[PDB]
């Protein structure tokens, strides 16, 4: 009974934590993740 | 806008806690008042960092909507991520 009350917990916490940040630089995110491996193609 | 109807996440951004820690320790590294009792600590960056899991930081922070409008949050409103 307690293992799942603290199971329902964390699955926020882990959760609100992935939530993308308002102010991330995205287009540099993924201009570079395109074209790094493209060195190696 | 109104303190009602704020729209926007109750977190702190990694941005806005690593200018919120820069801010601080620029003012405490003049002469400026400390909130929390300090220990052994001669460096700003120590000290603002311990005011701010405390909560004890005198900042509001601003939040510009893409629409034009804004938001005011003070420090201790928002949730520390870490």
């Amino acid at each position: 009974g307690e293992a799942f009350d603290w199971l329902l917990g964390e699955i926020e916490s882990k959760f609100n934590q992935a939530i993308a940040h308002p102010g991330e630089m995205v287009g540099a995110l993924a201009a570079q993740s395109l074209g790094e491996p493209a060195t190696q193609m | 806008q109104a303190n009602q109807k704020r729209i926007t996440t109750p977190y702190m951004t990694k941005y806005e806690r690593a200018r919120v820690l820069g801010t601080r320790a620029l003012q405490i590294a003049m002469c400026a008042p400390v909130m929390v009792e300090l220990e052994g600590e001669t460096d700003p960056l120590l000290i603002a960092m311990k005011e701010l899991k405390a909560r004890k930081i005198p900042i509001i922070i601003r939040r510009y909507l893409p629409d034009g409008s804004y938001e005011d949050w003070g420090v201790d409103e928002l949730i520390i991520t870490d």
